[PDB]
RNA sequence: CUUUCU
RNA sequence: GUGGGAGAGGGUGGUGGAAUUCCCGGAGUAGCGGUGAAAUGCGCAGAUACCGGGAGGAACGCCGAUGGCGAAGGCAGCCACCUGGUCCACCCGUGACGCUGAGGCGCGAAAGCGUGGGGAGCAAACCGGAUUAGAUACCCGGGUAGUCCACGCCCUAAACGAUGCGCGCUAGGUCUCUGGGUCUCCUGGGGGCCGAAGCUAACGCGUUAAGCGCGCCGCCUGGGGAGUACGGCCGCAAGGC
């Protein structure tokens, strides 16, 4: 219920789960999806496949709001980032562009031990 | 900082004879100058240690020159001091 | 007495009247701090690399004054005061180090 | 592997010290507000050292970016 | 994954 | 002395953008998260993912080096101010004014202590989840001191080149940072590698000596007991010498 066509897609990947989010030209979300969304709990969640599924899911749903053209924006890494894009590109939506806008500090907060080590 | 003028004006003020740059007095003169400036810089910046060492060194080189003076011509010495303001 | 360079950037929306208002103050300000103005280079409006104060543009200025080192800060401490003034950067005069020449 | 050409060549008698010369500086930044290496700018540790200093000034002034979005991928 | 001892 | 040079050397004030956290508005829905798997935990009082605005703390990507500066500890966004060291050229001045250095005085990473402040992220202790035969651990979710600032202590360290300081002498080759030059090479200061002679138990060192020599200081004298006991001195204490 809105009809957008020209939209925008956000792919937030991680070594833990992928999760796409379609949005309108202003940036307001319309439909979103995760590996979680579609079954898959815990481990299976991340995997490139789940990412494909979620990718599609995201489109398929926004296919209702009448989406067509989308600008893809990738954030993060993880098995499934590049993969998801593959999906969107197919899906049905026209993937006018792709841009990596993964956040990166210019050295601010001390990461947790998990990711420490740098000297 | 210390103007070339500020500096040279002091050199002239002390030279043993026309064109005296390295005489013992001249030197002691200059040091008391650089010392006094920095002596001040730290009046404020009591944290700026690194600079303070530079200071310790100056005080050194000075006492050393003077000691030599005191030794060689005990006269000029007594002169330079008073003429400056060393030994409070 | 040292030669500097006063980069200044204010709101690009100002109207010739409001704009002059600010300049009026800037000139004064400089003179209020012994900022003898060697020269000016008023570039105007320009596309900023990133937005500033929300505006995607910026109206620049550039004065190569000469003034008392002991008061450079005071001067800008004074310039930043103005609200339409969003950026101030008092560099110091530097001999143009060339390259590939 | 930085095997294209030294930015310096495709340039002229320029003042590495000028921090408002966007048109020329913009050359030493990658496809992001990232100041290129010497294996790409091709300047002396000294020249390169100065550029870097300059660019950063442009950033504050707002003439040069700090980091751009990477297109393609 | 932890994954001892002679 | 004069004229130059480079630099994250130190101190003060200011200031820039990135990211994290929190708060506000929007849009949007069923999860997010985390792991080897999981769970704890957070989410329909609507979390996560997305946009906009705000507040705040701490750190400063690229440049960045195999780099520079400092006596060491140590020092990297940018700006100005204050300030130390140091190298080169000119041979211009003084005329052995030199070296070392028991005590003394000062400086001295981290943790730690006192008073006040600050607190975003991180995180001893601690509280839970998991793993295990057991888990007072490793992994996961929280989290206080602390980490940050000021002022006053503390005085330690693989405080490492595990190599005290200064000076003279003893093949070169090569890379590099910074100055000067008659600037495809010369020359001075500094950082590296290979290597003459020589040295070394060996490994290695080798004009940045661990070579050849002289000056001064510190230090060693088999292992454990023990950096303990005792005495002394210092400290608020921990504790140090
Ligand atoms: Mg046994
Ligand atoms: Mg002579
Ligand atoms: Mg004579
Ligand atoms: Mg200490
Ligand atoms: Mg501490
Ligand atoms: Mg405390
Ligand atoms: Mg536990
Ligand atoms: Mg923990
Ligand atoms: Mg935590
Ligand atoms: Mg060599
Ligand atoms: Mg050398
Ligand atoms: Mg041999
Ligand atoms: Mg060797
Ligand atoms: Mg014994
Ligand atoms: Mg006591």
């Amino acid at each position: 219920k809105r009809q957008v066509a020209s939209g925008r897609a956000y792919i937030h990947a991680s070594y833990n789960n992928t999760i796409v989010t379609i949005t309108d030209p202003d940036g307001n979300p319309i439909t979103w999806s995760s590996g979680g969304v579609i079954g898959y709990k815990g481990s299976r969640k991340g995997t490139p496949y789940a990412a494909q599924l979620a990718a599609l899911d995201a489109a398929k749903k926004a296919m209702a709001y009448g989406m067509q053209s989308v600008d893809v924006i990738v954030r993060g890494t993880g098995a499934g980032r590049e993969q998801a894009i593959r999906a969107l590109q197919a899906s049905g939506l026209q993937v006018k562009s792709i841009v990596d806008d993964t956040p990166v500090p210019h050295n601010g907060c001390r990461p947790k031990k998990k990711f420490r080590k740098a000297s | 900082p210390i103007t070339k003028e500020e500096k040279q004006k002091v050199i002239q003020e002390f030279a043993r004879f026309p064109g005296d740059t390295g005489s013992t007095e001249v030197q002691v003169a200059l040091l008391t100058l650089r010392i006094n400036r920095l002596s001040e810089h730290l009046k404020v910046h009591k944290k700026d240690h690194h600079s303070h060492r530079g200071l310790l060194m100056m005080v050194g080189q000075r006492r050393r020159l003077l000691r030599y003076l005191q030794r060689e011509d005990p006269e000029r010495y007594r002169a330079l001091i008073e003429k400056l303001g060393i030994r409070g | 007495m040292r030669r500097y360079e006063v980069n200044i950037v204010l709101n690009p929306n100002l109207d010739q009247s409001q704009l002059a208002l600010e300049k009026e103050i800037i000139q004064r300000a400089l003179e209020n701090y012994g900022a003898r103005v060697e020269k000016v280079e008023e570039l105007g409006l320009r596309r900023l690399a990133y937005p500033i104060a929300k505006d995607p543009q910026g109206y620049f200025l550039w004065y190569q004054v000469e003034m008392p080192e002991d008061r450079v800060n005071d001067l800008a401490r004074e310039l930043r005061i103005r609200d339409n003034v969003r950026r101030v950067m008092v560099v110091k005069s530097q001999e143009p180090f060339l390259a590939n020449a | 592997p930085s095997r294209k050409a030294k930015v310096k060549a495709t340039l002229g008698e320029f003042d590495l010290r000028d921090y408002r010369n966007v048109e020329v500086l913009k050359r030493f930044l990658s496809e992001t507000g990232k100041i290129l290496p010497r294996r790409r700018t091709g300047l002396s540790g000294k020249e390169q050292r100065i550029l870097a200093k300059t660019i950063k000034r442009a950033r504050i002034l707002g003439l040069l970016p700090f980091t751009e979005k990477l297109v393609r991928k």
